[PDB]
């Protein structure tokens, strides 16, 4: 369809998205949330 | 004169909580005082004291990420002997700390 009819709700409950679409547009956007979610490194600014 | 000090104060809030809920123990004092005013007549407040409020989840090796919002305050005292001491003036100290560690 198009890209405007997906829809994304935060569910903070377990720490999670919910994404509504159609089979491709839901496996479009699990693919950009593995490329946002990486581990951080610690800074001690003294 | 010739004088001589030492002090050591260790004091330690617990909590405890799920994954992924807020959670917040406070330990606090406050101060009310009578603004004598003549229409929006009002019961004024201070509050100072210790406080937590966390926010932990678990990371996928098994370590904890925790989203931190500390205060610790107390109370300044001035010299007792002026007349400042009773008005209401209670010189608060805090100490605010807001990060994030895992």
């Amino acid at each position: 369809a198009a890209a405007g009819n997906i829809k994304i709700v935060a569910y903070p409950d377990t720490n999670s998205l919910l994404v509504k679409g159609t089979a491709e547009q839901v496996h479009f956007i699990e693919m950009l949330v593995k490329a946002l979610d990486v581990a951080k490194r610690h800074v001690e600014l003294s | 004169l010739e004088e001589k000090k030492q002090a050591t104060v260790v004091s330690r809030p617990v909590l405890l909580t799920q994954e992924n809920v807020p959670a917040i123990f406070d330990n606090n004092r406050t101060f009310y005082t009578k603004l004598i005013g003549e229409r929006n007549v009002a019961l004024e407040h201070v509050t100072y004291g210790t406080m937590i409020r966390v926010l932990p989840r678990f990371s996928a090796d098994g370590q904890i990420e925790m989203s931190l919002d500390i205060e610790d305050g107390n109370d300044k005292t001035p010299q007792s002997d002026t007349t400042t001491s009773v008005d209401a003036l209670p010189e608060v100290g805090r100490t605010l700390i807001s990060t994030i560690a895992r």
